[PDB]
């Protein structure tokens, strides 16, 4: 076949940096059949470069590509927070007996100054208790880096196996993350205790932050 | 301008068959172009399925994986491209795109469709339940306050959550869906607001789950204590 | 199938010394690139990118010399592979 290899898979670069992505081919291809694609999370792909060096319509000037034969590059001369995306090279030279015309992808993450999270807590609504389930949400808002430690506690009892975390994508302006830990209990166990605590540990916090609410009362 | 519109996606049982459509709305000068089918599995990379050439030969090319199971055809009577998917397995669940590459761009895909989701599961559509994430009278971490909506127990993806009919965008964070132990989806949509606004502004989260025609408008208000 | 290319020269296949001859090769609209193969010469004698449209390619010789004399055969590369060679084109000099 023809394997298109990209490098690196992941990279962390700061705003204003000059990043360079590489795309290798298992055999020489004509440069005119080599293109670059950007894919912001959840969006459709987008054409950046074609013929390995030609900027496409509506593509910012800070993008450029070069290369010939087996090795190609894509360069971002002044990296921007919105350039957080995954980048694919693709070839239109040889199809047939080919697994993928695309490379593996290059995920570009924006490095940033540290930001402590703002922690919140949400008790179950009376509407959800009527269903017999209790969902308790803890919100970590606008933090960097992505690594955080969220531990649930119910009447000082450390919980495990009953919570799930969702993490946002890097924000296209301040390059921060937001995290939600949702604690799912039955209405039985929820009415079996009084204090529900969310203890958050982060790099930006000198000491952990604990958010707790006493059940029913304020 | 040219436009690529996709359809045919949705839920389908393992071992079944499905057909996506790509209707090319309008046209400009191309006269020589390919139509590609590309899919993206959850969190995985872009996968090229195959192309079809616009000429009378209607040459069709396929990936190594896709030969035999997938078939690309054309209906000029409606100017629609088809992707016939057979013997579907769970690992075939992905968002599917069709793209156009003109000869003048040396076959580079400048035009891309929105993408349609094909979920391969022996499970049924379920609409979500929407619950408020009420801001506690103490939750105001100083001058900022958080509130949101809990969109729980839906299937399949996706849901779209707007705030105040699209008028509240700053400070909104809608998290990716996480699959629960029950095979159903759940996500929260939150927004940070000035504590002073809890007596001036009304906060209504607008949830839309197209697969189930569900459309909920939950008003989030501070729980009166 | 990969229909085989049509290979011809202009103004003609017999060209005096010092004059211009243009060897034309015609493929399909999906041609990726073209090459020109000459007998008793290490392959390929020349390879060229397609035109727009990709139907035909152009090999030009501005001043015909005795080096350019012989039999040429043109191939074109489809997205799948190279094609069966064209019918031979002999280039006689006078």
């Amino acid at each position: 076949d023809i394997q298109m290899t990209q490098s690196p898979s992941s990279l962390s670069a700061s705003v204003g940096d000059r990043v360079t992505i590489t795309c290798q081919a298992s055999e020489s291809i004509n440069s005119i059949y080599l293109a670059w694609y950007q894919q912001k999370p959840g969006k459709a792909p987008k054409l950046l470069i074609y013929r390995a060096s030609t900027l496409a319509s509506g593509v910012p000037s800070r993008f450029s590509g070069s290369g010939s034969g087996t090795d190609f590059t894509l360069t971002i001369s002044s990296l921007q927070p919105e350039d957080f995306a995954t980048y694919y090279c693709q070839q239109s030279y040889d199809w047939g007996d080919v697994e993928n015309t695309f490379g593996g992808g290059t995920k570009v993450e924006i490095k940033r100054t540290v930001a402590a999270p703002s922690v919140f807590i949400f008790p179950p609504s009376d509407e959800q208790l009527k269903s017999g389930t209790a969902s308790v949400v803890c919100l970590l808002n606008n933090f960097y880096p992505r690594e955080a430690k969220v531990q649930w506690k119910v009447d000082n009892a450390l919980q495990s196996g009953n919570s799930q975390e969702s993490v946002t994508e890097q924000d296209s302006k301040d390059s921060t993350y937001s995290l939600s830990s949702t604690l799912t209990l039955s209405k039985a166990d929820y009415e079996k205790h009084k204090v529900y605590a969310c203890e958050v540990t982060h790099q930006g916090l000198s000491s952990p932050v604990t958010k707790s609410f006493n059940r029913g009362e304020c | 301008e040219v436009q690529l519109l996709e359809s045919g996606g949705g839920l389908v049982q393992p071992g079944g068959s499905l057909r996506l459509s790509c209707a090319a709305s309008g046209i400009d000068f191309s006269n020589h172009y390919y139509m590609y089918w590309v899919r993206q599995a959850p969190g995985k990379g872009l996968e090229w399925i195959g192309s079809i050439f616009s000429g009378d030969s209607a040459s069709t090319y396929y990936a190594d994986s896709a030969k035999g199971r997938f078939t690309i055809s054309r209906d000029n009577s409606k100017n629609t491209l088809y992707l016939q998917m057979n013997s579907l397995r769970a690992e075939d669940t992905a968002v599917y795109y069709c793209a156009r590459g003109m000869s003048t761009n040396d076959w580079a895909s400048d035009l891309w469709g929105q993408g349609t989701l094909v979920t391969v599961s022996s499970a049924s559509t379920k609409g979500p339940s929407v619950f408020p994430l009420a801001p506690s009278s103490k939750s105001t971490s100083g001058g900022t306050a958080a509130l949101g909506c809990l969109v729980k127990d839906y299937f399949p993806e996706p849901v779209t959550v707007s705030w105040n009919s699209g008028a509240l965008t700053s400070g909104v964070h809608t998290f990716p869906a996480v699959l629960q132990s029950s095979g159903l989806y759940s996500l929260s949509s939150v927004v940070t607001v000035p504590s002073s606004s809890l007596g001036t502004q009304t906060y209504i989260c607008n949830v839309n789950h197209k697969p189930s025609n569900t459309k909920v408008d939950k008003k989030v208000e501070p729980k009166s204590c | 199938p990969l229909p085989k290319p049509t290979l011809w020269a202009e103004p003609g296949s017999v060209i005096s010394w010092g004059n211009s001859v243009t060897i034309w090769c015609q493929g399909t609209l999906e041609a990726r690139e073209y090459r020109l193969d000459k007998e008793e010469s290490p392959a390929p004698w020349d390879r060229q990118n397609p035109l727009e449209p990709k139907n035909k390619a152009r090999f030009s010789i501005p001043s015909m010399t005795e080096d350019y004399a012989g039999r040429y055969r043109c191939y074109y590369r489809s997205p799948v592979g190279w094609s069966q060679p064209s019918d031979p084109l002999e280039l006689v000099m006078t």
